[PDB]
């Protein structure tokens, strides 16, 4: 009997419900894979152990891929932060974290605090902070940011720490890791035998930043709803001294990958990904996508060897290394497959940081995929509720966009592969997340239905696989980009009159809009009149679909200069909202030329996105 | 039919009007937002 959708969804369900997720996830906790740093020994036996498991799901194939990356630990000299009162001078800290791609150096000044560090924080304090060491708190946005956005205004180094109002934790002394490229990848190897920091910057424990604060004057603001502890400025008799000196280490690193060939067209796949580094035990961080990940390999490696699934194409499952230090392991994978990987890939689906909490089920992804998840919010149940996750018809235009820290940004920003990510979370962030204290003992306790919250997460991870590989057809839903291309014509033309008094015109802007419109309107009636049964006309309609994400990506900037060339999602000035900031500043920070240069290479992009729409030549 | 079928004739009002301005279209593309936002493919 060929299977129809709902025996298949029926089959995965049946599966889930037997499925023990916390017995692996505390395999993972224990000491032969803890702490488990990329490239350690550790490491690499959670790599081994989790591709003879594969082996044992009887995957079609099992393979690794190693990369040689330099990465930044801590050195033998020890980290500090010091005050300097001359006449004295004491330690504050030697911090047992650190954050990876610090400047090594040794600076001294005022020490001034900026909240989250975010552009709008610094904006709005009295105190210049140039020629100062910074202190801000962990969240909001990510370390590479708060650093970035503190150089930019001369400060000479960061403190970060963990404010006990929103990371309520008992342990005051608790240290923790994070890194500071504004990137992904190594930023570091030459192409023979770049967003790095150019000053130190430095985690450090809150009990350590009370002292810090103790040293300090004036309130910080109520509305930063930290504790009454936090001051502002160092006292004019006081100094901090901040001395890092991690060193450069070249480690080896291995991806490990297995794939469930497809039976109709197995050279396409959906990539399905996990993160398995940490610093410190890393249970939620690594252990719950792993889990994730092993759990999702065996039940549809059963499902196709015992239960007649045959899924029309590949499905991969990919334990990276080196997530911690801005998806390296993933990053290098790509990269070996720079303008290709499209043609083969047609999604990634993350798993990392799946299981946070049980309030929030939150999803961030590539328009592509929108219509896929919201048909899986209405066949999947919350957790703790029963209720279906499809409670809001007008969820889509509430996502907000993939961040650089999270795996699946580089697959769609770099690669232009459709990608998702998705949580079951809180509105705060989890505490333990970079720390010693991330471990089973400590997720199970805050989530006592762990296993359950977990079988929900692999339930909409196994839909969209499902969803992904049954039919003949490609779940992709390219039409969701009228949007928001109409979304950003509606943007721009709030400045219409600045347009006319440069001479400018939108004419052929909104005919490439006009023209991608209606060339997806002829795709979707194209796939509608297809002889569904034709594997010849369904692939070539299907290798269609698979290259509107990748013709988003900017073919004017190097990848090497401008890694994130995606106009929507990307980073840099070829981004249509980076369009939009320098045109909101001519109302002589405003540069003209570059606009007329970003308005032709925005307006080229689309209509070469829309002319790719079309099939043949001659249509 | 695709959503953009459904908002064919809004896509088309939205073009006139861009077409008529050039020799504010606001509420036309508005109408399409809308159109498209609601729209349920599946
Ligand atoms: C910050 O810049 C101002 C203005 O140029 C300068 O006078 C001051 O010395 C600088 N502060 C420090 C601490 O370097
Ligand atoms: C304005 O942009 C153009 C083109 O990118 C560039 O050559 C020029 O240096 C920019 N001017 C300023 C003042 O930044």
């Amino acid at each position: 009997s060929r299977l129809y959708w709902d025996d298949l969804k029926r089959k995965l369900s049946e599966k889930l419900d037997s499925t023990d997720f916390t017995s692996t996830i505390k395999l993972l906790n224990e000491n032969s894979y803890v702490p488990r740093e990329a490239g350690s020994q550790k490491d690499e036996n959670l790599a081994l152990y989790v591709e003879n498991q594969f082996r044992e799901f009887k995957l079609s194939k099992v393979w690794r891929d190693q990369h040689f990356v330099k990465i930044q630990v801590k050195d033998s000299a020890q980290n500090s932060v010091i005050i300097v009162d001359g006449r004295l001078v004491y330690l504050v800290e030697n911090p047992g974290g650190y954050v990876a791609y610090s400047k090594a150096a040794t600076v001294t000044g005022k020490l001034v605090h900026a909240n989250f560090g975010t552009k709008k924080d610094f904006e709005d304090l009295y105190t210049p902070v140039n020629g100062s060491i910074v202190i801000v708190r962990a969240g909001k946005i990510t370390f590479a940011e708060k650093v970035a956005n503190a150089e930019s205004l001369n400060a000479i180094g960061v403190l970060i720490y963990m404010d006990q109002t929103k990371f309520p934790i008992v342990n005051a002394e608790l240290s923790f890791f994070g890194h500071a490229h504004l990137g992904t990848g190594d930023p570091y190897t030459p192409g023979f035998p770049s967003g790095l920091p150019n000053i130190p910057v430095q985690t450090i424990s809150r009990a350590a930043a009370e002292k810090l604060f103790g040293n300090m004057e004036g309130d910080c603001p109520s509305d930063w709803k930290t504790d009454s502890t936090c001051r502002m400025v160092t006292s004019e008799s006081k100094n901090v001294k901040l001395t890092v000196s991690n060193v450069l280490k070249e480690i080896k690193i291995l991806n490990i990958f297995g794939v469930i060939k497809g039976f109709v067209e197995p050279d396409h796949y959906v990539v399905v990904g996990a993160q398995r580094d940490a610093w410190g035990p890393g249970a939620a961080k690594s252990g719950v996508g792993t889990a994730l990940l092993l759990k999702l390999a065996q039940m549809f490696s059963d499902m196709v060897l015992k239960d007649g699934f045959q899924p029309s194409r590949s499905i991969i499952f990919a334990s990276w290394s080196a997530g911690d230090f801005g998806s390296v392991g993933a990053t290098e994978w790509l990269e070996g497959y720079l303008s290709s990987l499209h043609l083969k890939a047609f999604t990634y689906i993350n798993l990392d940081k799946a299981v946070l909490g049980t309030s929030n089920f939150k999803v961030s992804a590539s328009p592509l995929l929108y219509t896929l998840i919201e048909k899986t919010m209405q066949n999947v149940k919350h957790p703790v509720t029963g209720q279906f996750l499809y409670q809001d018809s007008n969820w889509a235009s509430k996502v907000e966009k993939l961040t650089l820290d999270n795996a699946a940004f580089p697959f769609l920003a770099y690669s232009g592969i459709p990608a998702v990510s998705f949580c079951f979370c809180e509105d705060t962030d989890y505490p333990y997340l970079g720390t010693t204290m991330d471990t089973y003992k400590e997720l199970i306790e805050r989530i006592p239905e762990l296993n359950k919250v977990a079988r929900a997460a692999a339930e909409v991870a196994g839909q969209f696989v499902i969803k992904l590989t049954h039919d003949v057809e490609l779940n992709l839903d390219y039409e969701r980009y009228n949007s928001q291309l109409l979304s950003f014509v509606r943007d721009l033309n709030q400045y219409r009159a600045d347009i006319k008094e440069m001479g400018l015109s939108l004419q052929w802007l909104y005919s490439a809009r006009g023209d991608f419109f209606r060339a997806t309107s002829r795709l979707t009636t194209d796939f509608g009149n297809a002889e569904k049964t034709d594997r010849f006309v369904m692939k070539k309609l299907n290798d269609r679909v698979m290259r509107v994400e990748y013709h988003f990506l900017s073919p004017y900037v190097s990848p090497k200069e401008s890694p994130f060339r995606h106009v929507f999602w990307g980073s840099g000035s070829h981004t249509l909202p980076a369009l939009l900031e320098n045109l909101k500043l001519r109302k002589g920070a405003f540069n003209e030329t570059l606009f007329r240069n970003q308005l032709a290479l925005a307006t080229w992009t689309i209509q070469g996105a829309a002319n790719a729409l079309s099939g043949d030549v001659w249509d | 039919e695709g959503c953009a079928s459904r908002c064919m004739k809004y896509n088309d009002e939205l073009e006139k009007c861009e077409a008529r301005m050039m020799s504010d279209c606001e509420q036309e593309l508005e109408d399409l937002l809308y159109c498209l936002d609601h729209c349920h493919s599946q």
